[PDB]
């Protein structure tokens, strides 16, 4: 509930600055807006790929840290350590 | 082009759908 709320807020932010910055460089906007162009399932998948150190995800570090902490608390609760 | 860019907004998606 709160993780997705923060994710939606940060994706609101990023898109707002991309839209206010599209004028200064129109060419980059075509590649930059594929995230918002993608279907919502693909958007979630690509925005949730920050696992490991590949880090291609356009996700803020705090939002990454929240999920990286919940995912280790869950493993401790599931006895996977 | 704004409409085609804005199709499928995961921030305009309702909370439960996003969850």
């Amino acid at each position: 509930d709160d993780f997705v709320a923060k994710l939606q807020d940060n994706q609101r932010f990023r898109y707002n600055e991309v839209m206010q910055a599209l004028n200064m460089s129109a060419a980059l906007t075509a590649r930059k807006t594929k995230e918002f162009r993608s279907p919502p399932q693909e958007q979630i998948n690509m925005l949730l790929n920050f696992k490991d150190d590949k880090s291609e995800c356009p996700c803020p570090e705090e939002i990454r840290d929240q999920l990286l902490d919940f995912h280790e608390d869950l493993m401790t609760h599931c006895g996977i350590e | 082009v704004v409409a085609c860019f804005r199709m499928a907004p995961l921030y305009n998606l309702p909370r439960h759908r996003a969850v």
